[PDB]
RNA sequence: CCUCCGCAUAAGCCUGCGUCAGAUUAAAACACUGAACUGACAAUUAACAGCCCAAUAUCUACAAUCAACCAACAAGUCAUUAUUACCCUCACUGUCAACCCAACACAGGCAUGCUCAUAAGGAAAGGUUAAAAAAAGUAAAAGGAACUCGGCAAAUCUUACCCCGCCUGUUUACCAAAAACAUCACCUCUAGCAUCACCAGUAUUAGAGGCACCGCCUGCCCAGUGACACAUGUUUAACGGCCGCGGUACCCUAACCGUGCAAAGGUAGCAUAAUCACUUGUUCCUUAAAUAGGGACCUGUAUGAAUGGCUCCACGAGGGUUCAGCUGUCUCUUACUUUUAACCAGUGAAAUUGACCUGCCCGUGAAGAGGCGGGCAUAACACAGCAAGACGAGAAGACCCUAUGGAGCUUUAAUUUAUUAAUGCAAACAGUAUACCAAACCUGCAUUAAAAAUUUCGGUUGGGGCGACCUCGGAGCAGAACCCAACCUCCGAGCAGUACAUGCUAAGACUUCACCAGUCAAAGCGAACCUCAAUUGAUCCA
RNA sequence: GCUAAACCUAGCCCCAAACCCACUCCACCUUACUACCAGACAACCUUAGCCAAACCAUUUACCCAAAUAAAGUAUAGGCGAUAGAAAUUGAAACCUGGCGCAAUAGAUAUAGUACCGCAAGGGAAAGAUGAAAAAUUAUAACCAAGCAUAAUAUAGCAAGGACUAACCCCUAUACCUUCUGCAUAAUGAAUUAACUAGAAAUAACUUUGCAAGGAGAGCCAAAGCUAAGACCCCCGAAACCAGACGAGCUACCUAAGAACAGCUAAAAGAGCACACCCGUCUAUGUAGCAAAAUAGUGGGAAGAUUUAUAGGUAGAGGCGACAAACCUA
């Protein structure tokens, strides 16, 4: 992901973790389903129903994520019209 | 001298490819030097001719970034210099032609201080500007008799 | 690469001049004709080709006279000086020419045809029906170019108004110009082809390396060809 | 193949 | 005593065995003092070969080989004329040597003349004794190749037979010098022709290819490839190919017929051969004894007619055998000289070394112990020879295997024609009664034969290829919660017979030992009142 | 105590400042280090490649316009390993050193010297007494690897336990590593002296300071922000491209020359045989005379033979009587 850049020696992110996740500030990574348009007429609606559902990641992949982004996907947006704006703080938490 | 990838798409190979413009060996008349040349002209060149309305309206026209060559370079300076010199083109016995050339070119007329230095090189330049400030060295001796008979004068009329 | 020819005279003469051999090496220096290096050394002789030529202040037919017959080594053939008036070319010998012979080097076309001997040249349109030619040329004024080699010789065959179909050694059909001089009869030093060579010594001599020793597999041009005779070339220019 | 090394000779200051 | 040497010319740094002092130290493989030196003294003087030629036009076909007979073929190494202008003259480079190229004072190499041994030039030996071993020289009672795979040094002087190649020659400089490449004879294809080799040539020529003389001959094919005509064809001395079965009288090898294919179903010849294993073939001879050699046979199912088949005139450092005569290879070795061997005088290595106060047997260990256990063995130190061990010395093995590390060759393995000649289109010129003709030279698009700009060649394989497999489920191994492999032994699956509420949300769990994935379901709105065991496909893109 | 150990200066690297230079006379474009004579032709051109994506065919900062935040954001990319801006607040003129070193360090350098090849090119150690060397004095010695002074004395990985004394008595299988297992007969080693091998981000841990704000503009924040400490090796291949060099050995060609006694000479790309061209075999050595030698047995030696001189054909190639043979061991 290059540690070091020849020109301003920053961090570099991967753009794919950018257009296939989505970093919550609580530090969860909110992903998709593979397989969830594509051959749906030998799949039961069970099946269906479950692969488009917004499943969260785990704990390597959640730490590979970060360790692939920067300190600028790891802020706090305030948008306007943000659906997802009440799971950013996390609440009752007890170790 | 670019690069053409095979069938236009970026996914084959990338081979080289350089384009050649087409020459069509022509013939032309400029009206300010009266003087036939042979010039291996393109298609671009003659209609740009064609829109500024004859040759010799083109060559001066268009500025030094325009002709990309040494020979429009020239022609400009030869008719610049044609235009501030007065100098007659033709012949005598008829001076209306030569009036009416340089009527037609008088939205120009580039001062003959300034025309001589149109289209020439870095090389071109220097070599000018040594051969007008060449000078061969003056003897001492009249220098030496002009600075005593100054001083004796200057000694005398006190 | 300072390659220079040795093709360094601008006038005819008579003595024979001096030539370098090549062995295959244009001007850049690689071999690009194998086979031609190593030789005994020989002497380049300047051949008139052209047969019928005007003499200063001259223009009407003129006579000739066989000398002596010699050996030429840049061709099979051999050649034979042939003097006559106040110079002396060299040209192309015929079969059965001997020293005292005379031959006529005529341009004036007449009427009829002319029965002339197998020495002597005349032009085209003066020469019967199935005469064995040769040193035919193709251009009026050019120089004969065609059928030169050693008992070579052509047939003519047939005439229509101004051209003249000349039967080459190749069996193939070409016309000519009716105002184009060439020689009667056949070229001297035959039975070339019975010339046994005995040993690589021969050739060593001649100048021809050995052929290539690499076995090369014979792709589909190595069949015969059954082919058809190929059309009438010619060199007539029409409007 | 026919392998084989040349030698190496010092400089003569030594 | 040798002279297989030397003197000059040619090439080559140019002072490199003349004198003087030092010669205490420093280079002689040791010394004197000097071909492995420090400083000073000056050699070589040209007539030797060079340093060269005032122009304008023109002239030069009857070789050399004692060149006079003769005779040729590879067709050849030497010459002037008319005119204009020019009467100043001897400058320059080296003349030494014991010498050059190979790291050297090297048993290597160097072009021509001179007497081919002389008038040039040098010393195999430092001394002491005659150890073993090795190398170079003379011969030997009897056998003369009986030893060795093979006549392998050696001297006598040596005949015949077979294979291969026509011959001379050349090729792997530095392990193969050959049957290997070439050579005249033959055959196939291409080209109507002027300036830079081809060629200052003309279809009795030139270029591109296969075998390689003379004697007998080259029988067939375009279904497949290429080439030529675009007339469906021609080409094979262009790439390549010329059957099987059944019925077949006593014995093999069959005469003949039927059957299916296809261009023909092995023509001539020759041989158990340089010829797949059977093959040490029948048999004759050469030896008393012969898978060695020659002669007549093809079931040669894999010889074969220019990937040419065989004798023949001559030949081969090519591969094998033998006859009359002889060489200590042997039975059975020996007599002498030199190099060398042992000691004395000095310069004086290279490989190699973890340290050694370093014996043997049995047994054990990372599987072959002088260092481990039990025994045997023992005052110490040098010289002279052999190899049994220390898996001894030289090359990170060239043989086997791994490598998403390379390179060479050939394509009908992959991107493409980037450069030709042919094409069709568009712009560029000019005539032409609503039509045709598109010449020479530039530009872009797409196609056909040659080059090419790049690359890879998957995995287990009781070492690798071949044998077998590449996903998932079930039955025993794994027996009563769960998991567990094998190239352990078996069934299978890449789907199906019928209604689309096979609609939308939403607590809780299992989870093929991780993840990606899969499955059950509380309840509500909506509606009348789902079967089988594996039964399958993600990112990107369309 | 012999061999041999230390004695500091030519200076060496980067900063700030400053822009730095080029004939005493002769010779220097032909055979440079040459005084003197008749065809004037000589540049104007996408660099490529390695590596990475575990291969690789698209792609891979290197492009020469001062900082930073934006921002590694939109974007490009077999949409993947990677590459990467712009719009925008903005960027305080002048001061002479080394928390670097002292000959195996620092430029290779006292020097681009010797040496290697025809050639491009490669290319290394040097110098130590002293105020008075016009003080040739008497001292300053003492430490490593090698030696005598002063050899061995039976037994044993060289060691330990020990007694009045070295041995004698008992025990005990060198060192690091790929390896389950190594002193094993696997790998490395003769010693001494000098030199040589863990360099760093997001996210983490600890300790000061401030605080709903922290921070010397930019960034973060539902107890946070800043600063400091803490951390991630060396050496070793075959391959490819670009710029220049080679036919003086060897393959081929070109111009002018030279060489071959004698006998049989059948007329001959005939035979034996001198000098000469190449080397089939034996014997000697493989750190030798020699990084390819010594005698004959060898083939040719009037021609497809050898050789002195000069020139040309070079790597995406030259040449090739085809050995993948040769192109300076
Ligand atoms: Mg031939
Ligand atoms: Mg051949
Ligand atoms: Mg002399
Ligand atoms: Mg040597
Ligand atoms: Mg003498
Ligand atoms: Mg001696
Ligand atoms: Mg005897
Ligand atoms: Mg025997
Ligand atoms: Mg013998
Ligand atoms: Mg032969
Ligand atoms: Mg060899
Ligand atoms: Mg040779
Ligand atoms: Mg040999
Ligand atoms: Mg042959
Ligand atoms: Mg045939
Ligand atoms: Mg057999
Ligand atoms: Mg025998
Ligand atoms: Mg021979
Ligand atoms: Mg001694
Ligand atoms: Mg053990
Ligand atoms: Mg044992
Ligand atoms: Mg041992
Ligand atoms: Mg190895
Ligand atoms: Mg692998
Ligand atoms: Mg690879
Ligand atoms: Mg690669
Ligand atoms: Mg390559
Ligand atoms: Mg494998
Ligand atoms: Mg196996
Ligand atoms: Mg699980
Ligand atoms: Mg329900
Ligand atoms: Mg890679
Ligand atoms: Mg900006
Ligand atoms: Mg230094
Ligand atoms: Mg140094
Ligand atoms: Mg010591
Ligand atoms: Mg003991
Ligand atoms: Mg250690
Ligand atoms: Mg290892
Ligand atoms: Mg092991
Ligand atoms: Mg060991
Ligand atoms: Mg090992
Ligand atoms: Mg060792
Ligand atoms: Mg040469
Ligand atoms: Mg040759
Ligand atoms: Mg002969
Ligand atoms: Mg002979
Ligand atoms: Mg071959």
């Amino acid at each position: 992901l290059t540690y070091f850049s020849a020109r301003k020696g920053k961090r570099k992110t991967v753009k794919a973790v950018i257009d296939r996740f989505l970093r919550l500030h609580c530090g969860l990574w909110v992903r998709r389903k593979a397989g969830y348009k594509k051959k749906l007429w030998k799949k039961t609606p069970a099946r269906k129903k479950r692969l488009r559902e917004f499943v969260f990641c785990n704990k390597t992949q959640s730490k590979l994520l970060d360790k692939m982004t920067t300190s600028f996907w790891k802020r706090r947006n305030w948008y306007v019209d943000d659906p997802y704006q009440k799971y950013h703080d996390r609440t009752n938490l007890k170790v | 001298l670019g690069q053409i990838y095979a069938n236009n798409d970026k996914l084959s190979k990338r081979l080289k490819k350089v384009w050649k413009p087409q020459l069509f060996e022509r013939e032309f008349y400029s009206e300010i030097l009266d003087k036939k040349f042979t010039v291996t002209v393109t298609m671009r060149t003659l209609d740009l001719i064609d829109e500024a309305y004859g040759l010799d309206f083109y060559i001066l026209k268009a500025s030094g970034e325009d002709l990309c060559s040494k020979f429009g370079m020239d022609l400009k300076r030869g008719m610049l210099l044609r235009l501030a010199r007065q100098d007659p083109q033709l012949h005598p016995e008829d001076p209306e032609r030569r009036a009416a050339i340089y009527d037609k070119y008088k939205e120009f007329a580039i001062p003959e201080e300034e025309a001589e230095w149109v289209g020439l090189t870095l090389e071109e330049a220097i070599e000018k500007q040594r051969l007008l400030e060449e000078k061969d060295p003056v003897p001492l001796f009249k220098i030496y008799v002009a600075e005593l008979i100054q001083q004796l004068q200057q000694q005398a009329l006190s | 690469a300072n390659f220079v020819s040795w093709k360094s005279r601008t006038k005819y003469t008579i003595t024979p001049v001096k030539m370098r051999k090549s062995g295959g090496r244009d001007h850049t220096g690689r071999i690009r004709v194998h086979g031609i290096g190593g030789g005994h050394k020989q002497r380049y002789r300047m051949i008139d080709f052209l047969r019928f030529r005007p003499e200063e202040t001259k223009s009407g037919p003129f006579e000739e006279k066989v000398i002596q017959v010699r050996y030429d080594p840049c061709r099979s053939a051999d050649i034979a000086l042939v003097a006559g008036g106040s110079r002396k070319r060299w040209i192309i010998a015929t079969e059965n020419m001997q020293a005292g012979d005379t031959i006529l080097n005529s341009n004036h076309i007449g009427r009829m045809a002319v029965a002339a001997r197998e020495g002597d040249a005349h032009p085209l349109g003066a020469l019967p029906v199935g005469t064995l030619i040769n040193n035919v040329e193709s251009e009026p004024g050019r120089g004969a170019q065609y059928i030169r080699a050693a008992g070579t010789c052509g047939v003519l065959l047939r005439k229509v108004n101004g051209t003249a179909i000349i039967q080459l050694p190749s069996k193939r059909q070409m016309q000519v110009l009716e105002t184009c001089v060439a020689t009667v009869g056949r070229v001297s030093n035959v039975d070339h082809n019975k010339r046994v060579i005995g040993k690589a010594g021969r050739n060593r001599w001649l100048g021809k390396r050995p052929n290539s020793g690499r076995w090369h597999r014979k792709g589909g041009w190595a069949g015969r060809k059954i082919r058809p005779l190929p059309p009438m070339k010619s060199y007539v220019k029409l409007p | 193949k026919k392998r084989f090394t040349p030698p190496i000779y010092q400089p003569k200051f030594k």
